C-alpha cells in the first residue's frame, strides 16, 4: 500500500549529509526532487540513500577521502553565513559525493530521468520516495525557464589576491577572488549587488548597496518566483521527525544566464542572501551550500559551468555570448542537464563510470579483442603511426585528393569498449552511466550538443583511466590498419592524418571528374564496409551505424609538420588549411593571407624548369609577407586584435600588480589569459593582460616587433614546407623583417 | 609606402598638424625636472588603472617622450592628455 503520483522531476538537489548512530562507514544522503505533474503544478518530493565508504573511494579515485571527511564538509556547507564556498577546500570531494549520491539514487530508488515521465511513490508512515519508476503515459509539461542577470562589485582587496596568486602562480584569477571570498565571507555581505530575473508569469528585479541590509530598490516579491515548502520526513538515518525547507520554483524551472560576463561569485553572494533569509527561522533543518564551476580549480577549465549541487536546488545554465543562436546554445544546455542527470560538466567523467572502475574495464576490453589487436593495444606508445603516409616534408598533385573522417570514433570506440568491459563490473545496475554515453554517441549526428560533451567527456575519461588511451589508441590503430588495406583495392593511398580523419589520393587518371564521383564514392563505401567488419570481428560493435564522411575534394594538396595540410581544388577553388594556429584575431588574418598566397603560388603550373618556379614562387611569399606587415599597421593600436591566448599550461607572462584590480571583470578568466605586450618606455617590453582592465584601455603602443614576428616565423614555417615540397628543396624561406620593415613599429 | 598607409604613416611618426602652426597662447606640462618628476607620477595614478604599467633626468626624458609619442585611438583623448589637461591635446 504505497502512494502514487505521475511527474516529471526537473532537478535533484542534495540536502543534508548525515552520519546516523552506529555508523562509521556509511553515510546517508537526503535528495530533494523538483516534481512537477501536468499543466506544469510542482510538488517537491525527497527521498534518502545510503553510500558506503568504498563507493565514496571509488568515485574519487583514492582513498585519502573518507566518510569522516565528506561529513565535516557538509557540516561546513550547512551554514553560508559561516563559511561558503565549501567546495573550494577539495572540489574533487564534493566532485564524487554527488557522484555517488547520483549513483546510490539510481541504485537503490531506482531509474531517474530529468524532464521525462516518471511514476513516482512516496511511503506516508516516513514520508519519501520509495520507489522510481519509468512511465509511458503524458505528454510531460515544457521545460520552462528565467533569465538572470546579476552584478556585483564585492570589495576584495587587491593584496589579497595578488598573495594568493604568488602562492600558487598560474591560479586563474577567477579562483583568486573566490578564495579571497572564502577567506573573508564577510566581503560577501557588502556589495551592490544586483539581481533581475524574469520569467513568463512576473519580473523579479532588486537592487543593494549592502547585501544584509534590506533593498534600496524592490520589484515584484520573493514569494512570486518561489513557494517556501515544509515538509516533515522520518529517515532511516533519523528516527525523529525532521522539517525540511525548500524553495519550490514556481513558474519556472531552471536558470538562463548570460555568460559573457557571469560572476560566479555574484550568485554564490544572492544564494548565500537567499539562504539566509530563508533558513533564518530555525526549528527546521538546513540544506547544503554547495557549487562547482572552473572557477572553482586553481588551473580552471574548458566549458563554462555554474553547478548547483545543494541550495537552491534550481539548475543555472551559463550560456556564453552565442546571442545569434542563443536559443540553440539554450537548448543544448537543457539537453546535456536532461541526459546526463545535471551531473555533466560538474562531476566529470564519473557520469559513465566511476574513476577507478575504469582499470578493471580496460583490462576486461582487452581480453574480448581479437589476438592481433590484444597485442596492438599493448605496443602502443604515444604517436607511433605505424602507417605508410608522406614524408612531413612533401607535397602531392595534380592528382584527386581527399578528406574522410569518421564522425565520433573515439566516443564510439569508447562505448564499444566500455560494453566489453561491461560484463566485468560488479553491478549490472551499476552500468546506467554506460546507458547515457550510448544515449550521448547515438544522439550525436542528430544534435550538436551530445558533441560538444563528447569532445570533452572522452579526453577527460582517457585522463581518469590512463590505461584506456592504450585501449583506444590501440583499436584505432587497428582501424587505421584496415583503412590502408582496403585502400590500394580502390586506388586510394594513405598519405596522412590522425585515425579517424584521414586524407589522400587517387590512382586515376588527372583529368577527368565524371568518373572520379564513381571512385570517389566506392572507395568510401569500401573502406567504410571493411572498417565496420574489422570492428564487428573486433567484437567491439557500435550503437550508431558506422558513416564516413566526405569532407572535400581537392586536386593539390601540400603538407610541411605533422597537422599542417593546405588542399586546394583548383576547379571550385575550394580551399582548407589545417595546422596553423589560431592563436588570436590577427592569427585569422595571417592565415588568410597564407591561403591566398598558397592559391596564387600554385596557380604557376605553367610549363617552366623547376629552379625558375622555385624563385619565382619566393617573391610571391615575400610580397605576401610585404602586404600583411603593411596592413598590420593600419591596426597597430588595436591591442586586442594584438592578443595571444595564453593557457594555463604554457608559459606566462607575470602579472602587473594593477591587473589585481579588475572589480567584477577577474571572474570573467576561467581558461584563456589574453595578453598583449606592449612596449613602455624603450627596450622594454611589458605584457598587459587585456580582458582585466576597464575598457576603453590606454595603453604604450604595441609591440608589433613581437607579435608579428612570431606570426611570421609560422608562416615562414607553412612556406619553406610548400618552397621545399613542391619544387626543389633546399630553401629556408625566410623575410628580413629586421631590415626590410621593422621600421614601421619599433 | 603608398596609399592610405603613406597618410597613416605620416600623422603616426610626425608632430600632429596642429603642434607647429602659431597659436595665440600656450598649452602643455611646463615644469622643473623635480616638479614634473611628481607630476609624471601624478598623471601615471590616473593612467595605470586602464593599462600603463608603473614606471618604479634621463628616465623623466624618456617618459615624456614616450606620452608624447603615443597616439590618439579614434576621438578618445590622447594618453599625454592625462598630463597637459586638456581634450583638444
Amino acid at each position: 500500500d504505497i502512494v502514487w503520483v505521475e511527474e516529471s522531476v526537473s532537478a535533484i538537489t542534495l540536502y543534508a549529509v548525515w552520519l546516523p548512530p552506529r555508523a562509521r562507514e556509511y553515510f546517508h544522503a537526503l535528495v530533494y526532487f523538483v516534481c512537477r505533474n501536468a499543466a506544469g503544478e510542482g510538488r517537491a518530493r525527497f527521498a534518502e540513500v545510503s553510500v558506503t565508504a568504498t563507493e565514496l573511494r571509488d568515485f574519487y579515485g583514492s582513498a585519502d577521502v573518507s566518510v569522516q571527511a565528506v561529513v565535516a564538509a557538509a557540516r561546513a556547507a550547512t551554514t553560508p553565513a559561516a563559511s561558503p564556498l565549501e567546495p573550494l577546500e577539495n572540489p574533487t570531494l564534493w566532485r564524487a559525493l554527488y557522484a555517488c549520491v547520483l549513483a546510490a539514487l539510481e541504485r537503490q530508488t531506482g531509474p531517474v530521468a530529468l524532464f521525462a515521465p516518471l511514476r513516482i511513490g512516496s511511503d506516508p508512515r516516513t514520508g519519501l520516495v520509495v520507489k522510481v519508476e519509468r512511465a509511458s503515459w503524458g505528454p510531460p509539461a515544457a521545460p520552462r525557464a528565467a533569465l538572470l542577470v546579476a552584478e556585483a562589485n564585492i570589495d576584495i582587496d587587491p593584496m589579497a589576491l595578488a598573495a594568493r596568486v604568488a602562492e600558487h602562480p598560474d591560479a586563474r584569477l577567477a579562483w583568486a577572488r573566490l578564495a579571497a571570498i572564502r577567506d573573508t565571507p564577510q566581503c560577501a555581505s557588502a556589495a551592490s549587488l544586483t539581481v533581475n530575473i524574469t520569467t513568463g508569469t512576473a519580473l523579479f528585479a532588486r537592487e543593494y548597496q549592502t547585501l544584509a541590509f534590506p533593498p534600496i530598490k524592490k520589484e515584484g516579491a520573493f514569494g512570486d518566483l518561489v513557494e517556501v515548502c515544509e515538509v516533515g520526513l522520518r529517515p532511516r538515518g533519523h528516527p525523529q521527525r525532521v522539517t525540511a525547507r525548500v524553495l519550490l520554483p514556481r513558474d519556472y524551472d531552471y536558470f538562463v544566464s548570460a555568460g559573457e560576463k557571469f560572476s560566479a561569485p555574484a550568485l554564490v553572494a544572492l544564494f548565500r542572501q537567499w539562504h539566509t533569509t530563508v533558513h533564518a527561522a530555525p526549528g527546521a533543518l538546513a540544506p547544503v551550500f554547495a557549487f562547482l564551476g572552473p572557477e572553482f580549480e586553481v588551473r580552471g577549465g574548458p566549458v563554462p559551468y555554474f553547478a548547483v549541487l545543494g541550495f537552491p536546488g534550481w539548475p543555472t545554465f551559463t550560456v556564453p555570448a552565442t546571442a545569434e543562436s542563443a536559443r540553440d546554445l539554450v537548448r543544448g544546455a537543457a539537453a546535456a542537464y536532461a541526459a546526463l542527470l545535471g551531473a555533466w560538466p560538474a562531476v566529470g567523467a564519473r557520469v559513465v563510470l566511476p574513476p577507478r572502475a575504469w582499470p578493471g574495464v580496460a583490462s576486461a576490453a582487452a581480453g574480448c579483442l581479437l589476438p592481433a589487436v590484444r597485442e596492438a593495444v599493448a605496443r602502443w606508445h604515444p604517436a607511433t603511426k605505424i602507417i605508410q603516409l608522406l614524408d612531413p616534408p612533401a607535397a602531392v598533385g595534380p592528382v584527386w585528393t581527399a578528406r574522410f573522417c569518421f564522425p565520433g570514433l573515439r566516443a564510439q570506440l569508447l562505448a564499444a569498449l566500455a560494453d566489453l568491459g561491461g560484463s566485468g563490473l560488479a553491478d549490472p545496475h551499476g552500468r546506467t552511466g554506460l546507458a547515457r554515453l550510448d544515449a550521448l554517441v547515438v544522439a550525436a549526428p542528430s544534435e550538436p550538443w551530445a558533441g560538444a560533451v563528447l569532445e570533452r567527456l572522452v579526453p577527460d575519461t582517457c585522463n581518469a583511466c590512463p590505461a584506456l588511451r592504450q585501449l583506444l589508441g590501440g583499436v584505432m590503430a587497428a582501424v587505421c590498419l584496415q583503412i590502408e588495406e582496403t585502400a590500394s583495392s580502390v586506388k586510394f593511398a594513405v598519405c596522412g592524418g590522425d585515425g579517424g580523419a584521414f586524407w589522400g589520393v587517387f590512382n586515376v587518371d588527372p583529368q577527368d571528374a565524371d568518373a572520379a564521383s564513381g571512385v570517389i564514392e566506392d572507395a568510401r563505401r569500401a573502406i567504410e564496409t571493411a572498417v565496420g567488419a574489422v570492428l564487428r570481428a573486433n567484437a567491439v560493435r557500435l550503437r550508431h551505424p558506422l558513416c564516413l564522411a566526405l569532407e572535400g575534394v581537392y586536386t593539390h594538396a601540400v603538407a610541411w609538420s605533422q597537422a599542417g595540410v593546405w588542399f586546394w581544388n583548383s576547379r571550385d577553388n575550394t580551399d582548407h588549411l589545417g595546422g596553423f594556429p589560431l592563436r588570436g584575431p590577427a592569427y585569422t588574418t595571417a592565415a588568410g593571407v597564407v591561403r591566398d598566397t598558397l592559391r596564387r603560388v600554385l596557380g604557376l603550373t605553367t610549363a617552366c624548369v623547376p629552379e625558375e618556379d622555385a624563385l619565382t614562387a619566393r617573391g610571391l611569399m615575400e610580397d605576401a609577407c610585404d602586404r600583411l606587415i603593411l596592413d598590420a599597421f593600419n591596426k597597430r593600436l588595436d591591442a586586442e586584435y594584438w592578443s595571444v591566448r595564453v593557457s594555463p599550461f604554457e608559459a606566462s607572462d607575470p602579472l602587473p600588480p594593477t591587473a589585481f584590480r579588475g572589480g567584477a571583470l577577474l571572474d570573467a578568466e576561467h581558461y584563456w589569459r589574453r595578453v598583449v605586450r606592449v612596449c613602455p618606455g624603450g627596450g622594454e617590453s611589458v605584457g598587459v593582460p587585456v580582458d582585466l582592465y576597464p575598457r576603453p584601455l590606454v595603453l604604450p603602443p604595441v609591440d608589433c616587433a613581437h607579435h608579428l614576428r612570431e606570426i611570421l616565423r609560422e608562416i615562414e614555417l607553412v612556406f619553406t614546407g610548400v618552397l621545399a615540397g613542391v619544387w626543389g628543396e633546399g630553401g629556408k624561406f625566410v623575410y628580413p623583417f629586421d631590415d626590410k620593415m621593422s621600421f614601421l613599429f619599433a | 609606402l603608398d596609399g592610405d598607409t603613406a597618410k597613416a604613416y605620416l600623422r603616426a611618426r610626425t608632430y600632429a598638424p596642429g603642434a607647429l602652426t602659431p597659436a595665440p597662447a600656450y598649452c602643455g606640462a611646463v615644469d622643473s625636472a623635480t616638479k614634473m618628476m611628481g607630476r609624471l607620477a601624478d598623471a601615471e595614478k590616473l593612467l595605470v588603472p586602464r593599462g600603463w604599467p608603473a614606471f618604479a633626468t634621463c628616465g623623466i626624458v624618456k617618459r615624456l617622450l614616450r606620452l608624447a609619442a603615443t597616439e590618439q585611438q579614434g576621438p578618445t583623448p590622447p594618453a599625454i592628455a592625462a598630463l597637459i589637461r586638456n581634450a583638444a591635446v
